DNA sequence: CTGGAGAATCCCGGTGCCGAGGCCGCTCAATTGGTCGTAGACAGCTCTAGCACCGCTTAAACGCACGTACGCGCTGTCCCCCGCGTTTTAACCGCCAAGGGGATTACTCCCTAGTCTCCAGGCACGTGTCAGATATATACATCCTG
DNA sequence: AGGATGTATATATCTGACACGTGCCTGGAGACTAGGGAGTAATCCCCTTGGCGGTTAAAACGCGGGGGACAGCGCGTACGTGCGTTTAAGCGGTGCTAGAGCTGTCTACGACCAATTGAGCGGCCTCGGCACCGGGATTCTCCAG
């Protein structure tokens, strides 16, 4: 009897490393280290992006709010690059949908 | 097949009532009443018997439930502390609810703290209410209330707590 | 310095006698005696102007200003050097220098008042939980302690676990347990030894500030008594107030639930009489009117409220008709009393304390009157009771 | 409308003495003044882009009371008695 | 026809169906948009390449081939921004930067 | 002859002064061109509720007494009576603020 | 027309006040402070509830969660007091029904 | 007649405006009966012990009405009340009297 | 299970020295090794508490890294490298 | 005569090493047994993982170490070089802990 | 200011083993597709409140002069902390063993979500009558010379 | 000690902000049904605790000394105090209209459900990074000269 299948970020943290540095790996604990930051960014972006809609009385959490949200967590030139990206990848899905 | 019985634990504050239940708690709910019943054991040569004994904390004074309190019950311990004589004040109501409620149920007249013992041997001549001295903190006599309690309600005069 | 006056200070020299339980020295007969049916002579070296019975205490008050006591001293409710056996079981002067013109006996604490209007308070306070002290949280005066007060106090009633300090002015100081609502100042999220704030609340006096129910000034109280675990303040005007415990309607409210503010009774509201007396158990009250009247409300068992037999639990004041014009009526745990105005004595309630004087344990649900040979040719000053005994005050008929 | 500028010096040296004493200081350096001034600069810049942000999103063009407040808030910086 | 991943629609490498998934039910909002789980999963690949980036060019200096604690929290400390971010971020097995005070040089 | 009051003196009535009203101490309209200034870099046209700019300034007055308050800590440690630069800088560094 | 309805704390804990300091009145602006005072204590408590519950795997906010939010937040002895009260009333309240 | 589960839980404060605003915050799936009943017992209890400080410090200043001066005395005179409330600015209420001993004069 | 006891004096000497070059200080007085035995005590007094209600709480008898976690993520020393 | 290094010289070499290397610094098992010391004033019969002592350890050196740091600044803020009590309380109050 | 002596660190070139990276099978979580209801978009209107402007009053700010008390540098003293050798201690490692307890699965039932009614609790208006803000005279405390 | 100044204390005296009462309406209580969340019980195994012996690195102790903390003193100027002058805030008032707030209608977008399959996890295996020993080459510190 195999163990209880338990989710992780961690082949999608690894793509994006061999897409940044090709010829590098990660450690296991430097993987973790990474898997709870990618995980606190989720809880911090989901937080803000729920009490903006709790705020305006919206029962939705659209791109909108994850774009204010990433505006009001992320500093200074990373928020730029956040919501660029952000939008570069919402376009580029409903292009093909 | 459990003997098990519903012991109602009256008596005034401070009095050893939470470290007396404690003493024999080897470690539920009245959801009517709103207070924990304690399972006590004590095996007994006759077999098991099961005193779930929830403490009235004092709401027969101050609480409005009326007869719930005493009506579920089958047995009675009142106690007080005698080193300080003022809490023998209640006895007679306490003694009065219990018949009127729940009619003909053994009860039982405790004192706690004991340990001059001048004091103790006013009440061991009153006729109305068994005494026992349990002192507490000596485990002297903590399972003598208990035992009249069992032999009263099971019927045999010759129970014991093995 | 003023002297305090108020129209509870009795002042008629007169015999103590006890009847009922006297396991704990509460009778003042000595250890030879620990049951009296009939009322029965309490030699007291002078003569007595006031003698009050406590949870298991007596004191009696002298005409010269001693105070004496007997009773159970575990708590030091007598306040005096009880070390040696049996003292307890025989009235002794509790050594306070000042010259006493009131006392009060709670439960285990008694309050004496000076001619000059000091309270000196003795003994302990109890909650539902053990000791909690008299002044000093967790500690208790083994002897007569000042209660120190910013104003004289004309009247001092005690309940079980509270004292109602009654100045001049008309304030009303508190202190004790306030677990149900007694104090009349502490809610009941503090009511559990203050809180965090801890036992200083519970224990140093303060006013029962009675919101502005004068306008701009408070509620100025003229007379207030305690039953075992309520307070009943008449003010000024007439009107009662209650805090305290109310579970059987024994401070006259339409519901259950123990009022920790002072609560104008709608009950007792009227204009055509007043209300000029009050005493209680823990759950019955008897007061009187001006008309000599004598009522009863809250628990119904046992007789407590005097009606008739089959009397049900009342929430109103309702009339004990048996009884002719009465000046004084007091309470024990379950009983009730009301003296004539003529001198005789009538009893009501539980009696298997043998509180009733009517020599059996019968509990009486109609009023009768108390006889013996302690009787005859006497007239009764006044009647106290406490859980287990009746302590009377009576006096040689010309 | 017109736009503003040098608004900061009207935070004068009296104003912020008066801050100074109800914090406790018995003595004010010359250049406090200066370096106070781009202190309350840098906060007041972070504040109010998070109120800008919060009215942005809400598609008004009106900063409000509890704009200002959520700002705060999301500073560790929570203000009662302004409807929070 | 095959099943298209809606990562692969978005461009990204990150779950949008499992981010997705995690929006609705962690309790965020009684709706979650279409475009937000691919708006956030843009965001978190975004930050997480750069902080892979200045971690992979950390421990080119240290002349590893591999990423380790010690590399992350050299990258996070080193850029402002990320340091900023991450201000009250403690990573184990991290170390400090390198740093003394100019008063405790000798001389 | 006039009288004086010794250096230090007026100095301690004011903070006694100063540490028992609740008023903001910056003047209103200043303030309010303060905010409205720095606003204008982040969105054109901006209004502001009058409550908004009351919350931002007492908000602004407390962050700044709270810093003023660990100024003068530091200072005293340097056994000094007078706050520098250098006192707030420490105060800030220390705080996680900058 | 009257305005649309705004909820507050407002009477509930002025009925507070009159049980704790009969006499004592409240101005506004001190009404406003304890309101947002309440509703943050509220907020707190919700929160920390909430990550209880999905720590646990748990999909319900029960008795014991608020109780454990209250010992995670509250200090000492007010956590000490709070829990007592808390208990008190649930057990109240069931009583009743 | 209807019965209000305030009155059944001998509380003031509201158990279905509360019970309300936990089904509706997100907070999780469901919400049990006596979470809105405990966590408004101690919401009340918060508050009275918040007040009897206020008009404890209302009442030395010998004022019959609380204002925010006197929250914020009560809040920061008391330990636990100042650490719950740390982060926590009271509009209008000013600081506590305080002046560092060597401040002072000599003396 | 035999009671612990006299275990902040684990925390030897030279252990907090080297905490001290960690962070840069080249000279320590004799008088700051107490202090900082009571402040570790402190604040790991203030997680662990944490860390066991979240442990009670999941009716467990064992504290996790997770209860940890928690524990530091609630006091705003958010801890990577463990889970969550 | 023996060589000797002036004071200040290996405190300086510490400093480095110490801040180059990432092992923990306190020995493990003490810190397990004042862990153990502190859990069983809550609870007793208390079980740990090997990785909650772990991140316990990895808090409370990253927590003294960042303390230390501000203690050393306070220091420098009086001109010295020695860490005293008063710099560890400044720091702590200042960073609102005291 | 220089040129050795040491001591420490930084580069090696050599081994080994263990964690990282890849592969394979499986299963369950995501993708399709369709249906339904309502949440959010948009339009239109109301009228609140924010912006703007001017005039008058005056408390607050700015600028200055004089003097002092505090900041800060230099000198001494001594004692306390750093560096180094020696000894003691116990941490760390490896290994073994025994249970407590965490993690999971099955089943049951009871608690909560969702609806429909009904009505009363709480809100928005509107009003009155004090608590607090105000002005004034006065007593008292404090500070500064002396 | 006495003079000068500031602050606290006792009347006044209005002002409008609490505190209350009324009417209304919408949200909370009550009754009812349906289903699935979780409470209990039972099982498995893993991983936590306890013990035990050996090595040796680290901790503890004592020494000698130098340099850093702290005290004292001097002095220079920067800050406080206080005055006279200038100016901008604040108040009161008015007016315009921009936009917040609300309501009504519509549709398209997300929730939900059922079927299908491949993406990602668990487990296994392999070998290339990196850690670890010896062995020199610089670096740096210290001091006799």
């Amino acid at each position: 009897k195999k163990r209880k299948r338990k989710e992780s970020y961690a082949i999608y943290i690894y793509k994006v490393l061999k897409q940044v540095h090709p010829d590098t790996g990660i450690s296991s604990k430097a993987m973790s280290i990474m898997n709870s930051f990618v995980n606190d960014i989720f809880e911090r972006i989901a937080a803000e992006a729920s009490r903006l809609a709790h705020y305006n009385k919206r029962s939705t959490i659209t791109s909108r709010e994850i774009q204010t949200a990433v505006r009001l967590l992320l500093p200074g030139e990373l928020a730029k690059h956040a919501v660029s990206e952000g939008t570069k990848a919402v376009t580029k899905y409903t292009s093909s949908k | 097949p459990q003997v098990q019985f519903k012991l109602v634990l009256v008596g005034d504050g401070g009095t050893g009532k939470t470290t007396f239940v404690k003493r024999h708690l080897t470690g539920k709910y009245v959801a009517t009443l709103g207070v924990e019943v304690h399972p006590l054991v004590f095996h007994t040569n006759r077999g098991p018997i099961k005193f779930n004994v929830w403490d009235t904390a004092g709401q027969e004074k101050f609480g409005g439930l009326r007869d719930g309190y005493y009506i579920q019950a089958q047995c009675a311990i009142i106690m007080f502390d005698v080193t300080s004589r003022v809490t023998y004040k209640n006895v007679p109501n306490w003694h009065r609810d219990l018949v009127r409620v729940c009619e003909n149920i053994p009860i039982v007249l405790c004192g706690n703290k004991v340990d001059v013992k001048a004091k103790s041997i006013v009440f061991h001549r009153k006729k109305n209410l068994q005494y026992y001295d349990i002192s507490a903190k000596s485990n002297y006599n903590f399972e003598k209330p208990f035992l009249w309690l069992a032999r009263k309600l099971i019927g045999d005069p010759n129970l014991e707590f093995v | 310095k003023v002297k305090v006056s108020h129209r509870s200070h009795s002042t008629e020299p007169g015999l103590v006698l006890t009847l009922g339980q006297g396991d704990v020295g509460q009778l003042g007969l000595g250890e030879n005696v620990m049951e009296r049916k009939k009322p029965a002579l309490v030699s007291i070296p002078e003569d007595v102007v006031q003698a009050e019975a406590g949870g298991m205490h007596t004191v009696c008050l002298s005409k010269s200003g001693q105070v004496y006591s007997f009773g159970c001293n575990d708590e030091g409710a007598l306040g005096r050097d009880t070390s040696v056996e049996g003292s307890e079981m025989v009235p002794g002067k509790v050594e306070l220098q000042e010259k006493v013109v009131q006392v009060s006996a709670g439960d285990s604490h008694t309050a004496a008042l000076t001619d000059d209007g000091r309270v000196f308070l003795w003994g302990s306070f109890r909650d539902n939980n053990g000791v909690i002290g008299l002044l000093e949280p967790m500690k208790k005066s083994m002897v007569p302690v000042q209660v120190q007060l910013d104003v004289p106090v004309v009247k001092v009633a005690s309940g079980n676990d509270h004292l109602v300090m009654l100045t001049a002015d008309g304030d009303l100081y508190t202190l004790g347990c306030g677990e149900q609502g007694q104090l009349g100042r502490v809610p009941e999220l503090f009511a559990n030894r203050g809180g965090r704030q801890g036992l200083e609340r519970l224990l140093v006096p303060k006013c029962v500030m009675l919101k502005s129910r004068g306008s701009r000034g408070h509620v100025r109280f003229q007379d207030a008594f305690c039953g075992a675990y309520f307070t009943f303040a008449i003010s000024h005007e007439g009107h009662v107030y209650g805090f305290g415990l109310s579970n059987y309607h024994q401070l006259g409210t339409p519901g259950t639930e123990s009022c920790f503010i002072p609560q104008n009774l709608t009950s007792f509201k009227n204009s055509t009489k007043s209300w000029v007396g009050f005493s209680g158990g823990q759950h019955h009250t008897v007061c009187m009117d001006s008309e000599g009247k004598a009522y009863s409300l809250g628990r119904a068992e046992y007789g407590r409220l005097g009606l008739g037999e089959g009397a049900e639990e009342k929430s109103i004041p309702t009339l004990i008709s048996r009884l002719p014009a009465v000046s004084s009526v007091a309470c024990g745990a379950s009983v009730g009393y009301a003296v004539t105005k003529d001198g005789r004595v009538f009893a009501w309630g539980m009696g298997t304390n043998y509180q009733l004087g009517t020599g059996q344990d019968e509990d009486a649900w109609s009023p009768v009157e108390m006889m013996g040979k302690q009787l005859e040719n006497r007239v009764v000053l006044s009647v106290s009771s406490g859980g287990q005994h009746t302590v009377l005050l009576v006096k040689d008929k010309e | 409308r017109k736009v503003l500028r040098d608004n900061i010096q009207g935070i004068t040296k009296p104003a912020i003495r008066r801050l100074a004493r109800r914090g406790g200081v018995k003595r004010i350096s010359g250049l406090i003044y200066e370096e106070t001034r781009g202190v309350l600069k840098v906060f007041l810049e972070n504040v109010i882009r998070d109120a800008v942000t919060y009215t942005e999103h809400a598609k008004r063009k009106t900063v409000t009371a509890m704009d200002v407040v959520y700002a705060l808030k999301r500073q560790g910086r929570t203000l009662y008695g302004f409807g929070g | 026809g095959k099943a298209k991943s809606r990562s692969n629609r978005a461009g990204l490498q990150f779950p949008v169906g499992r981010i997705h998934r995690l929006l609705r039910k962690g309790n965020y909002a009684e709706r979650v948009g279409a475009g937000a789980p691919v708006y956030l999963a843009a965001v978190m690949e975004y930050l997480a390449a750069e902080v892979l980036e200045l971690a992979g060019n950390a421990a080119r200096d240290n002349k590893k081939t591999r990423i380790i604690p010690r590399h992350l929290q050299l990258a996070i400390r080193n850029d402002e921004e990320l340091n900023k971010l991450l201000s009250g971020v403690t990573i184990a097995q991290g170390g400090v930067l390198p740093n003394i005070q100019a008063v405790l040089l000798p001389k | 002859k006039p009288h004086r009051y010794r250096p230090g003196t007026v100095a301690l009535r004011e903070i006694r002064r100063y540490q028992k009203s609740t008023e903001l101490l910056i003047r209103k309209l200043p303030f309010q061109r303060l905010v409205r200034e720095i606003a204008q870099d982040f969105k054109t046209d901006l209004r502001f509720q009058s409550s908004a700019v009351m919350a931002l300034q007492e908000a602004s007055e407390a962050y700044l007494v709270g810093l003023f308050e660990d100024t003068n800590l530091s200072a005293i440690h340097a056994k000094r009576v007078t706050i520098m630069p250098k006192d707030i800088q420490l105060a800030r560094r220390i705080r996680g603020e900058r």
